[PDB]
């Protein structure tokens, strides 16, 4: 089947800048191909459609053109209400195919992010579980790594993290990571450890406590 | 605002 | 106009099917073709199949035929696709578009989970731990059947400094977790309530969080 390969995969922008979205067909698709675009929890909006038309109501700072195999969408200038992923769609040949499609954000100095650990409440636990959350707040770039250790060695299964979006204030991300296990393996171990590694550092965030401590 | 020029090739 | 609405949220049970459906409005419904797009957070964007309202004709994606069946009807202007044998692979968000237009999609969750509260537990900083000008506070919200389940801070009061995390599949329920930070000298000082209400379960409970030992 025809592969669209688009690129750039990710996009650090700046409101009022010139964005330039390609799509690159692995053969001829004849101008068939549409622009949209979609926002976290929304669905797709179109803002091209057969390369170069522009959708009714979409505002004239947006552009496509290409021919055979390479398409642009242009963005003349970035307005907040854009930020959400762009993506390509060819409809010359089935299966329709689409683009991986590319990520903008809102770019801002790296920020490290603010993290904070919580052991298991006294009600969980008089439940027979036992979870362990630590928040990893306000950083930058969305790029982030969080690994735990119990007693010093590394647990890989009980986690599970969630990211939220881009804030609208700041610009920063923020994610939860959340080790499950129960009462009675919680209480096999001391010392929980979160550690969080992101850009803004080589050495890591680390952050924790003790069970003999509280 | 666009015609069938979505390429309504039928199926 | 330019439009497509889709049908409700469905939830079914593993081995049963389900039918959606898309209304067209504002454009010749037996000019363009209908078609069907699956999307998923692991799989992304994938194209299921087309059909013409004016011919009949269909095209499918090879991983659907057989899994999937496409139909329009004339007089009510609708498209309908239908998903047998459903299997958890098949929950995810379902769109049908005209290629230029979308619908708003239709979220299909395939599970056995009964409906389920919420049970509820106030996140306190480490002891000691306190060392700075802000505190962060948190709240976990574990154990849930179906969503979604509002939540929010000091009767809504607190907004600032809140970050509710998307909810995530743990063991067949949903688990979901936020966090709120303000001064120091705020808290403990003054109570602190995390609010969380299940419309599902008809569940309304309130976590005061408490300092530690």
């Amino acid at each position: 089947d025809i592969k669209m390969t688009q690129s750039p995969s990710s996009m650090y922008t700046s409101l009022g800048e010139r964005v330039t979205i390609t799509c690159k067909a692995s053969q001829d698709i004849n101008s068939f191909l549409t622009w949209f675009l979609q926002k976290p929890g929304k669905s797709p909006k179109t803002l091209i459609y057969r390369a170069n038309r522009l959708m009714i109501g979409v505002p004239s700072r947006f552009s496509g053109s290409g021919s055979g195999q390479t398409y642009s969408l242009t963005i003349s200038s970035l307005e907040y209400e854009d930020m959400g992923i762009y993506y390509c769609l060819q409809y010359d040949d089935f299966p329709l195919t689409f683009g991986a499609g590319t990520k903008l954000d809102l770019k801002r100095a790296d920020a490290a992010p603010t993290v904070s650990i919580f052991p298991p409440s006294s009600e969980q636990l008089t439940s027979g579980g036992a979870s362990v959350v630590c928040f990893l707040n306000n950083f930058y770039p969305k790029e982030i790594n969080v690994k735990w250790k119990i007693d010093g060695s590394e647990r890989q299964n009980g986690v599970l993290d969630s990211w939220t979006e881009q804030d609208s204030k700041d610009s920063t991300y923020s994610m939860s990571s959340t080790l499950t296990l129960t009462k009675d393996e919680y209480e096999r171990h001391n010392s929980y450890t979160c550690e969080a590694t992101h850009k803004t550092s080589t050495s890591p965030i680390v952050k924790s406590f003790n069970r003999n401590e509280c | 605002d666009a015609t069938p020029e979505d390429l309504n090739a039928k199926l | 106009q330019d439009q497509l609405q889709q049908s409700g949220a469905e939830l079914v049970r593993p081995g049963a099917s389900v039918k959606l459906s898309c209304k067209a409005l504002g454009y010749i419904f037996t000019d363009y073709e209908i078609h069907w797009v699956k999307q998923t957070p692991v799989h992304g964007l994938e194209w299921i199949g087309g059909i013409h309202p004016g011919s009949s004709g269909t095209a499918y994606n090879q991983k659907f035929k057989g899994k999937a069946t496409l139909t329009a009807d004339k007089s009510s202007t609708t498209a309908f696709m239908e998903l047998s044998s459903l299997t958890s692979e098949d929950s995810a968000v379902y769109y049908c578009t005209r290629k230029d237009y979308w619908g708003q999609g239709t979220l299909v969750t395939v599970s056995a989970a009964k409906t389920t509260a919420p049970s509820v537990y106030p996140l306190v900083p480490v002891c000691g731990g306190t060392t700075g000008s802000s505190v962060t506070l948190g709240c976990l919200v574990k154990g849930y059947f179906p969503e979604p389940v509002t939540l929010t801070w000091n009767s809504g009061s607190l907004s600032s400094g809140v970050h509710t995390f998307p909810a995530l599949l743990q063991s067949g329920l949903y688990t979901l977790s936020s966090s709120v930070t303000v001064t120091s000298n705020t808290w403990p000082s003054q109570t602190i309530t995390c609010n969380v209400a299940h419309p599902a379960s008809s569940t309304k409970v309130d976590k005061k969080i408490e300092p530690r030992v």
